[PDB]
């Protein structure tokens, strides 16, 4: 879920 | 007493809500009702006004470059659910003690809430006839939708039928926050690891949710009740969504599915 994970950290 | 810190709860997520979530239920209403005297929504009800309609409601969004009107739909359709989830993502952040938990969960609690969100994010922009788009330039018919070729045709139709029963309930835009920030944080997802935590956090905006539902709405009895029993039939029809498209993104050749909407909709149920 690189896309969510990267939403949610950013 | 405690009451007080539920209404502070309740104004923080509103607060936060009408910051991540431009189009709000109380603007939709005002263009579909015309309280608004802003020029109205240009209807489109069939291929030619889709057509006409190009100024207003602007489809150029397959810019490398186009396909019969069922894909050029489901596309427009599917960019606009794409910065949903971004901006449920970005809600669910202001959710106090939600980025504090473990990032799987983070992860796991949109994975499955955003499209039961979605759906009632639908029905905002909703009446019996048809849908909202282009931020409220265009407006839709139901009897449009419907008459697309399958797999099409079908897809938005449940969002309809749920749509009509959900907005009886009468809702506004700080009920409405609490109620999202209700179904993010439910602890019955699959693959949860920390439970507890999000079981805590649930129990406050319940508590939040119910006592809001009171004061906004005192003449409407058990709707804290209704609410709830929605927010589960939710989940159910939520099942059958997930399962079309599975079907147009193996079938459907002539388009594809946006690698965020793949991460979601994999792996479920
Ligand atoms: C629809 C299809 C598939 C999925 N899915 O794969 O999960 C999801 C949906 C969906 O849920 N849509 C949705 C969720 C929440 C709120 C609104 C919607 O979509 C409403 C809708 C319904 C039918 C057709 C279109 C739309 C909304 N889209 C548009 O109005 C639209 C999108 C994009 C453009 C082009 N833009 C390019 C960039 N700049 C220039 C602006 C215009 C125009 C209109």
């Amino acid at each position: 879920h690189k896309i969510l994970h990267r939403l949610l950290q950013e | 007493p405690e009451s007080a810190d539920l209404r502070a709860l309740a104004k923080h997520l509103y607060d936060s809500y009408i910051k991540s979530f431009p189009l709000t239920k109380a603007k939709a209403r005002a263009i579909l009702t015309g309280k608004t005297t802003d020029k109205s929504p240009f209807v489109i009800y069939d291929m030619n006004s889709l057509m006409m309609g190009e100024d207003k409601i602007k489809f150029k969004h397959i810019t490398p470059l186009s396909k019969e009107v069922a894909i050029r739909i489901f596309q427009g359709c599917q960019f606009r659910s794409v910065e949903a989830v971004q901006e449920i993502t970005e809600y669910a952040k202001s959710i106090p003690g939600f980025v504090n938990l473990d990032l799987n969960d983070q992860v796991t609690l949109l994975k499955y809430g955003v499209h039961e969100i979605i759906y009632t994010m639908l029905a905002s922009l909703m009446n019996k006839d048809g849908v909202l788009i282009s931020e409220g330039q265009g407006f839709m018919t139901r009897e449009f939708l419907k008459s697309l070729r399958k797999p099409f045709g079908d897809f938005m139709e449940p969002k309809f039928e749920f749509a009509v029963k959900f907005n009886a309930l009468e809702l506004d835009d700080s009920d409405l926050a609490i109620f999202i920030a209700v179904i993010i944080l439910s602890g019955d997802r699959p693959g949860l690891l920390n439970v507890k935590p999000i079981e805590d956090i649930q129990d406050n905006l319940l508590q939040a949710l119910e006592l809001q539902l009171k004061l906004n709405h005192p003449e409407s009895s058990q709707l804290f009740a209704k609410l709830l029993q929605k927010m589960t039939d939710l989940r159910q029809i939520v099942t059958e969504h997930v399962q079309l498209l599975q079907v147009i993104k193996k079938t459907e050749t002539d388009m594809s599915l946006h690698p965020l909407l793949q991460e979601i909709y994999k792996d479920l149920y």
